RNA sequence: UUCAUCUAGACAGCCGGACGGUGGCCAUGGAAGUCGGAAUCCGCUAAGGAGUGUGUAACAACUCACCGGCCGAAUGAACUA
């Protein structure tokens, strides 16, 4: 089930386009709170990174 | 008639771990514990020092040596006491490393080191030791290498 | 409960348990109020919605609360498994902590509506409402760490065998690097390795097999290391405790045999740490592979260890091998007509 | 994205490359030019510890052209664009002031195990007995055989579908297959196969089919397989 | 809009390499990079991280980032409205 969980993996990774408008409202908002908190997670990782080859 | 070659790791001067040599004297049927009385025969050498124990079988003849590594020379080259106590942690022999020293430990492994010169040796062994962190000549082990490379310290050749 | 705590509803992070109560709640509750009411009815609103928002966390924490049980006292002749499995102490800290929380999440929603019932306008109640909400948050936000360590003791439990203490079993213990879940293989069904290691298993196993014509249960030990014979790792500790607090039979194993772990040298060392554990217990002792190490050759300088042994009366030593299925058979019954013996005799 | 500390090297290697070579060009007398495109490692260590005085310098093709020429009008020594398109591959150079018949017999008497996997091959018949498998083939005896793991059985359930002389993993066969028989042409699978153990069924050797000189500086060319 | 790559062959893909000191040191019955904490060098290169991951009990194998060959025009990354 090696191709299932890839299989898995890349829908749950192109899935955003579906998740792009959920509900009837009040669904939008949280959705843009989560991608902020991911965003933010992901700026941090990188300028760590770059903090730590750097020196 | 037919050669077993392996390599296995263990402590000088003690019985080797009958757990861990079973998958290689299973099909052999030796005895572990007549191995075990070899290994600490051909390790009595070293106490308390971990080396490499050799295993040559042909058709079911014991026959151990001792290869060192570099680590283990690094930590043995001091010849200080090694002592394992239960109320000591994260306790090394980090003395001053004279360059006397430093041309055995290069001489030991230049036989098989792949630098063809004894210079090419050293550096690696610098570079070796610089990775183990001891303190070597009352000196930083991170400036060496560019000492060596504008000839502030000489290594002899021959 | 009684031997059996899967029960345990359902766990939440802090923050995925704040944001179900507060949608719900908000659902819930009605969401049309104009200015062109008398107060009364938005304080009875208002009023009505925070107290629901109360009660929903007061039952929402209730049931976990309740669902743990209180590990000091429940079963005391054994006790000593979630805290020999991770740890007790910040584990009955993050509980206690959890309900201080509950004890104080009330007496909050109690002071907050009885300030709130002399509300005079929109704006002052709806203010007051959101610091009550904020407060919750805050509340909830601050215990992070003790839902963290309870999804993992609740996982830890789940998959814990039932072990009934005040009933007929026996015990099986023995140095390790010998394959002693044979045993279990070739008395009970269940699921194990027998791969050529120390640790033969890594938990304790309960068997339900039946024999002289009554049922029985067998407990596995995971394996016994003496080096410091104080200090362990789970494995061998809670082995250990086992056998000191039961009176079940305990066969006891030694490996004497050219090819083991061990081979023989520390057997000495486990009868001299086991004695002081073994002494009202019905110890057992068997050796596997007879057939093939010979014992009808066995040397006189370990036989005299063997006869030192033997001074101990409760020393049963015989030729036994897991390849057949006569000699096992033999040996189990025997076990289990010394303990028929014992439990008529006590 | 990317976390790791490595980053692409840029064209300042590229400008390297060029000095290096542009200043080795100059070094000894005698340059050497080979034909030995795929290599590994070891292999390289072995060749250099061989050749510690000389130098295992080797680059792109193109940057190898572009330095020894891409025009006539242009050449760092007297008639160096017959080396250029010598050839096609990848190949290094040297320079070495030995011997000529010696570094020669060195060459086409040298001899190494390793793995080639050619289309074209005369390899002896394998085959894998039994139901269960080994990640050698069954050379050793079964007494002294070891098993292996069946958590990675969808891969070779999928990518292979056949039993495997080599990089095997624990199922059942009615029957032996035979992976490997003399003078057949090795597919996807079969390259795949016969890498996991190391057992190197393959000889190694030097086919020599260039040359050059410096004091005549002038075309030269061998052709030795 | 800003900063880059590109006939001194880019991004995607197929295939190849990713080695030694060193199973680098404390926890060991386990820590080869991946249950942890410190950990940060060379050897020879064009390239190999005391290692981003898949996961074995460990090994091993795969995989990425970095290079190499195939195909030969414009392309990438962030941000703005
Ligand atoms: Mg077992």
């Amino acid at each position: 089930h090696e191709e299932r969980k890839r299989k898995r993996e890349a829908r749950e990774s192109h899935k955003i386009s579906e998740r792009a408008q959920k509900l009837t409202g009040w669904k939008g908002k949280q959705f843009a709170k989560k991608r902020y908190a991911e965003k933010v997670s992901m700026r941090k990782k990188i300028k760590a990174h770059e903090q730590s080859k750097v020196k | 008639n037919e050669v077993k070659y392996l390599y296995l790791r263990a402590v000088g001067g003690e019985v080797g771990a009958s757990a861990a040599l079973a998958p290689k004297i299973g099909p052999l049927g030796l005895s572990p514990k007549k191995v075990g009385e070899d290994i600490a025969k051909a390790t009595k050498e070293f106490k308390g020092i971990k080396v490499t124990v050799q295993l040559k079988i042909q058709n079911r003849q014991a026959a151990a040596s001792v290869v060192p590594s570099a680590s283990s020379l690094v930590i043995t080259a001091l010849k200080e006491p090694p002592r394992d106590r239960k109320k000591d942690k994260n306790v090394k022999h980090s003395g001053n490393i004279q360059l006397d020293e430093i041309i055995e430990i290069a001489r030991q492994m230049r036989d098989k080191s792949f630098g063809r010169t004894l210079a090419s040796v050293t550096k690696e062994i610098l570079g070796t030791a610089q990775s183990v962190g001891c303190r070597v000549d009352f000196k930083n082990p991170h400036d060496i290498i560019e000492g060596i490379n504008a000839g502030e310290i000489e290594i002899p050749e021959n | 409960m009684q031997l059996s705590w899967k029960d345990i509803p359902t766990v939440a992070p802090a923050n995925d348990l704040l944001d179900i109560v507060l949608n719900r709640t908000q659902r819930k509750t009605p969401t049309v109020i104009r200015p062109g009411f008398k107060i009364t009815r938005i304080r009875a609103f208002y009023m009505r919605k925070v107290k629901y928002t109360g009660e929903g966390f007061v039952e929402k924490f209730e049931d976990i609360l309740k669902g743990f049980p209180n590990i000091n006292d429940v079963h005391p002749f054994h006790r000593d498994l979630m805290d020999t499995l991770y740890e007790k102490n910040h584990y009955k800290i993050s509980l206690a902590a959890i309900s201080r929380a509950k004890s104080l999440v009330e007496q909050v929603a109690r002071d907050y509506v009885r300030l709130l019932k002399f509300g005079q306008s929109l704006f002052q109640c709806k203010q007051l409402k959101r610091a009550a909400l904020g407060r919750m948050a805050t509340i909830v936000k601050k215990l992070r760490d003790p839902l963290a360590y309870l999804e993992q003791v609740r996982q830890h439990i789940g998959r814990l065998p039932s072990i009934d203490p005040n009933t007929r079993t026996l015990l099986i213990c023995g140095y390790p690097n010998v394959g002693k879940s044979s045993f279990l293989r070739c008395i009970t069904k269940s699921d194990v390795d027998v791969q050529p290691y120390a640790f033969t298993t890594k938990s304790l196993y309960v068997g339900h097999f039946d024999y002289k014509y009554l049922r029985f249960q067998a407990i596995d030990t995971p394996g016994i290391l003496d080096r410091p014979t104080e200090e362990m790792n789970n494995i061998e500790m809670q082995s250990i405790y086992a056998i000191a607090h039961l009176r079940s039979c305990v066969l006891y194993f030694m490996d004497l045999s050219e090819q083991c772990g061990f081979t023989i040298e520390a057997q000495v060392k486990l009868f001299h740490s086991i004695k002081p554990l073994f002494a009202n217990k019905s110890v057992m002792v068997v050796i596997n592979k007879t057939d093939i190490i010979r014992p009808e050759d066995l040397d006189e300088e370990r036989a005299q260890l063997l006869e030192s042994v033997k001074e101990v009366p409760g020393v049963e030593i015989m030729t036994s091998s897991c390849q057949l299925e006569e000699n096992v058979m033999e040996v189990r019954n025997k076990a289990c007509e010394k303990l028929l013996a014992s439990r008529i005799e006590n | 994205v990317t976390l790791a500390q490595t980053d692409k090297k840029g064209r300042e290697n590229k400008e390297r490359i060029f000095d290096e070579v542009r200043e080795a060009l100059d070094t000894y007398r005698y340059v050497w030019v080979l034909h030995l495109d795929d290599v590994r490692t070891p292999v390289l260590q072995e060749i250099r510890t061989s050749w510690a005085g000389s130098k295992l310098i080797m680059g792109k093709r193109k940057v190898l052209q572009k330095a020894l020429g891409e025009k006539r009008e242009e050449e760092y020594k007297e008639n160096l664009y017959q080396l250029s398109k010598l050839c096609s591959g990848v190949t290094g150079l040297l320079f070495t002031d030995e011997d000529v018949n010696t570094v020669k017999e060195y060459f086409k008497s040298y001899v190494r195990s390793d793995y080639s996997r050619p289309n074209t091959k005369a390899p002896l018949t394998f085959t894998i007995p039994e139901g269960i498998v080994y990640s050698r083939g069954g050379q050793i005896p079964a007494e002294e055989d070891v098993p292996m793991i069946h958590s990675l059985e969808p891969t070779m359930r999928n990518k292979f579908e056949i039993p495997t002389k080599i990089k095997a993993g624990k199922i059942t066969i009615d029957s032996p297959y035979l992976v490997c028989t003399e003078g057949e042409k090795l597919d996807v699978r079969q390259a795949l196969i016969l890498k996991q153990f190391g057992i190197a069924a393959s000889e190694f050797k030097v086919k020599v089919s260039a040359y050059y000189d410096n004091d005549s500086s002038t075309v030269e060319s061998t052709n030795i397989n």
